[PDB]
């Protein structure tokens, strides 16, 4: 993200694999200058300006360590969306255990977060990595697990970007509705208001999938998941009571494709 | 035109005591 996002160590690193190759380059050429002057001790010119030239570079380069603790500094301040994807590479890996068919791979991560880019900074970066990531790993997982897997970012964007008491009503909210904690929830708007109405009403799937639709706001079915594809393996799955091969029939229909 | 190679052998001699100690 940082040679590709800001480009810092994208510039950083050119100059400091040019600073390296200066280092051995210039090490051997002034080894070999010095065998020359011992040998020696037009030719004198040339010899005088390549000094001059190695001392002016070597002065410059190393007025130039002083943008180090900048460099670091940058480097640092993109940490939170490092520690905000471990959390998420964890949340992968640990639906890999709820059910024995929603393993996850490192590449894939890798993939997916060079497409968010391939396509307040680090706000606008983290809510990328959240949507992108949302959007390439809906398909994966069936309708239980994709809601829980929205609710779950929802409320990591809401508890790490928003303040406390949102966060204990958000925790409240979700024990109310888990039949688990008889506690009233405290609300901070009319959307907290009606989904306590609803739950006096007993509707609870409506303000579910309001709350999904609060958070993202972007779809994508299997048309669009092949559609936006880079691997020519795709595999399908589904539980026995329910066909799927109609719905490639009306794709390969859409598609104008020859389907077996 | 040898003061430039003569500061140069000055500054390896002075830096020497950096180099044995980010030797070591």
């Amino acid at each position: 993200t940082l040679t590709e996002e800001n480009a810092e160590m994208q510039r950083k690193r050119e100059d400091l694999i040019k600073l390296n190759t200066e280092y051995r380059l210039k090490l051997k050429n002034l080894e070999k200058r010095l065998l020359e002057e011992l040998n020696n001790s037009e030719l004198m010119v040339t010899l005088n300006n390549l000094k001059k030239e190695a001392m002016n570079i070597e002065k410059k380069l190393s007025e130039s360590e002083e943008f180090f603790p900048q460099f670091d500094n940058l480097v640092e301040e993109y940490s939170i969306i490092g520690k905000h994807s471990v959390k998420i590479f964890s949340m992968l890996e640990k639906f890999g255990q709820f059910h024995w068919f929603y393993g996850i791979s490192i590449g894939q991560f890798l993939s997916c977060f060079k497409r968010v880019f391939i396509k307040t900074r680090v706000d606008e970066i983290l809510w990328l990595l959240y949507q992108e990531v949302y959007c390439q790993f809906s398909t994966a997982l069936d309708k239980k697990f994709k809601m829980i897997m929205a609710m779950t970012m929802f409320c990591l964007y809401k508890f790490d970007i928003e303040s406390e008491q949102y966060k204990e009503a958000v925790l409240t909210m979700i024990g109310v509705l888990s039949e688990s904690s008889d506690g009233v929830p405290k609300l901070t708007n009319d959307d907290l208001r009606y989904l306590w109405d609803y739950v006096t009403t007993k509707s609870y799937i409506s303000a579910l999938n309001w709350f999904k639709n609060e958070f993202f706001v972007d779809e994508w079915n299997i048309a669009d998941v092949v559609a936006n594809s880079e691997n020519n393996y795709f595999t399908m799955a589904s539980e026995r009571d329910v066909d799927g091969t109609f719905k490639l029939i009306e794709l390969a229909k859409a598609s104008k494709e020859s389907l077996k | 035109s040898l003061t430039f190679e003569k500061e140069r052998w000055l500054n390896t001699t002075k830096q020497f005591s950096k180099t044995s100690q980010e030797l070591i």
